[PDB]
C-alpha cells in the first residue's frame, strides 16, 4: 500500500528530526529547512512518501502548494513551546480547512515529551482546538523524535486508517 | 476615467491568472515526478541490497 | 452610469485579488524551483544506484560462472 | 452558586461511585456494584453540581435513559485498564450522546484508573472511544485516579468553565 | 562533472527518441510528450541531466518554467520539416535571449538526416539565424535519433564546451 504524507508544523517542532529518525534510525543534527525533504519510509506493509516542508513563518505560504495528493497530514507540535501553541493551532486549522486537504487523515505528533516542561496531549486538546474539529479523522500521538518514542505508534495509526 | 483604473487592474488580473495556471501545471507535474523518483530510488536500494546479499551467499558457497 | 461605491468595491476587490495572485505567483515560482532541484538530485541518485546494481550484477554473473 | 445537573455513566466497575463519594465525602470508600442509583450534591468554584451516579451493569443500562431529560453535563467514566471492554464503552458512550434528550449536554470523559500499569492514556482513549466522530458537542478527556482523587477537580473545573 | 541540460524543439522533432536512445540504448516507441522526461546520461566522465520537455504548441509556453539552472541547451530540429523551420527559428531565439538562458551553451541537433530531402547542418545553421552570432557558443550537429547517429558527437561538443 502507498500513502502520500505531508508533514507540517511550526519551525523547530521536530519535523526533520522525525523524518530521519524514521528513515535512518538516528537523531541527526538539523537546521531550519529551506524548501523540503522527502523520503520513502516502509512500515507494516505501507510505503509512506513523507514530505517534510520548512515551517519558518515567512515560508508558510509555500505549504499549500505541496497539498496536492496528500492522503495523510502529520502536524508536529513542540509541546514545550507554550508561547507558540496558539500559533500552531491557527496554522493547523488553516491547513485542514483547505479544499485540497479536506480528505486527509490527521496525525498530530505531540512532540518533545522528553522535556520536563513539555505539555501532555490531554493538556493540548483544547489549546490546539482539536475537540472542535468537525467531521474529520484525527489522532494525537505523544512523541520524542530524538529517541524515536511514539513515532511507530503514530505510523501504526496511519496504517490502520 | 474611473473606468480606466478598473480596466488596468483587470488586465493585470488576467496575466496573473495565466501565469498562476501555468505554474500550477508545472508544479503538479514536478511533485508527481518527485514522488515517483523517491519510490524508484527505494526500489533500487532494495534491489541492490538483495543482490549484494546474493553475492556474499555465492562467495560463502564458493 | 456606474455608482462610485460599486466602482470602489471592484477596485478594492481587484487590488486584493491581484495582491493575492502576485504572492502565489511568487510562492509557486519558489516551490517549482525547489522541485526542479530535487528532481535533478533524485535523477542523479537513481542513476548512481542503477550503475551500482549493474556493477554488482556483473560480479554476481562471474561468481556463478566460477561456481 | 449556579446549579448544574450532572449524569455520571459508564460501564460497571469504571469507578463512578468511587468518584461520587470521593467528591462528596472527601475520603476513599469501599464500594459494591450499584443497582439503582446514587445522587450527591457537591459544590466547587461557585457551582452546585447535582451528580447522579447510575449503575452500569449491562442488564440495567436501559434505565440510564430515564435520567437524560434535564441533564446539563455527562460525566462518562472509563476504566483505562480494561482494554477488553473499551469497544463496549465506545458503543455505550455514542448511544448516550446521540439521544435527543442528551443533545445539549456537555461531555466530560474521565479516563480513570491511570494509576494501574499499562492503563490506556487519554490520547489512546480518544482513539478507542471514537471521539473523532463526535459532531457538534463540547467534550474533553480528563485523566484520573478516583482512589487518590487526582484529576477529579481538574474535571469539575472543565465543567465549571463550560 | 555535472551539467544540467534542457532539450527543447517543436513537437515531433525527436527529443524523446534522442533521450532514450542515449539512456536505454535503443529506439523506443514515443507518443507526444505531455509534461516532461528527465534522465541522467554519463559519457566522458560527465553526467548530463537531460530535461526533455513537450514541444506541442499548446504547452510551449511552459518551457520557460524549466529554464532554471540550465547550463546547456539542446535544440532539436526536424530537418525534413521545411514548413516549420522558421517557426523553429522563432522558438530558438525566444529561448536563448531569456535572462535564465543567456549564459547557456547551445547545441543544435539537426535531426532526421536519414530522410530523403532533409536539410544539411550549414543550411540549418543559416535558417536558424545562428551565423552572425559571435557572442554565444553554438554548434549544429547532424543526427539520426532512431539509429543513434550523431548523438554522442553532440555530447562530445558539450563536454568540449
Ligand atoms: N528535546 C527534544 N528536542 C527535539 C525533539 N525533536 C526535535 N528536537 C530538536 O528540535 C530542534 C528543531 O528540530 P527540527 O527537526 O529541525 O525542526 P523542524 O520542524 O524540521 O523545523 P523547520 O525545519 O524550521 O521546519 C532540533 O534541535 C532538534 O534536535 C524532541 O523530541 N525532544
Ligand atoms: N486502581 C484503581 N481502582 C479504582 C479507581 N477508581 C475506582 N477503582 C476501583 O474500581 C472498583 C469499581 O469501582 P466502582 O466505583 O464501584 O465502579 P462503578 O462505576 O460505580 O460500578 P457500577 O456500580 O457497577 O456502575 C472499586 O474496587 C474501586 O476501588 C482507580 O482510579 N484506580
Ligand atoms: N526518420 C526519423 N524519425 C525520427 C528520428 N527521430 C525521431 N523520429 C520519429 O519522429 C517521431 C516523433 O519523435 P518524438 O521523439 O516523439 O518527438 P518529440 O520531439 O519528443 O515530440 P514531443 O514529445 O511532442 O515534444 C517518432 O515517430 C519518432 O520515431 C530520426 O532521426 N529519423
Ligand atoms: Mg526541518
Ligand atoms: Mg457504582
Ligand atoms: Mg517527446
Amino acid at each position: 500500500m502507498e500513502m502520500r504524507i505531508l508533514m507540517l508544523g511550526l519551525d523547530a517542532a521536530g519535523k526533520t528530526t522525525i523524518l530521519y529518525k524514521l528513515k535512518l534510525g538516528q537523531s541527526v543534527t538539523t537546521i531550519p529547512t529551506v524548501g523540503f525533504n522527502v523520503e520513502t519510509v516502509t512500515y507494516k506493509n505501507v510505503k509512506f512518501n513523507v514530505w517534510d516542508v520548512g515551517g519558518l513563518d515567512k515560508i508558510r505560504p509555500l505549504w499549500r502548494h505541496y497539498y496536492t495528493g496528500t492522503q495523510g497530514l502529520i502536524f508536529v507540535v513542540d509541546c514545550a513551546d507554550r508561547d507558540r501553541i496558539d500559533e500552531a493551532r491557527q496554522e493547523l486549522h488553516r491547513i485542514i480547512n483547505d479544499r485540497e486537504m479536506r480528505d486527509a487523515i490527521i496525525l498530530i505528533f505531540a512532540n518533545k515529551q522528553d522535556l520536563p516542561d513539555a505539555m501532555k496531549p490531554h493538556e493540548i486538546q483544547e489549546k490546539l482546538g482539536l475537540t472542535r474539529i468537525r467531521d474529520r479523522n484525527w489522532y494525537v500521538q505523544p512523541s520524542c523524535a530524538t529517541s524515536g518514542d511514539g513515532l511507530y505508534e503514530g505510523l501504526t495509526w496511519l496504517t490502520s486508517n | 476615467f474611473m473606468g480606466r483604473e478598473v480596466e488596468n487592474l483587470i488586465l493585470e488580473n488576467t496575466q496573473l491568472l495565466e501565469t498562476k495556471n501555468a505554474l500550477n501545471i508545472v508544479k503538479n507535474d514536478l511533485i508527481a515526478k518527485v514522488d515517483e523518483l523517491t519510490c524508484e530510488k527505494d526500489v533500487l536500494q532494495g534491489e541492490l541490497e538483495a543482490v549484494k546479499q546474493a553475492k556474499l551467499k555465492l562467495e560463502e558457497k564458493n
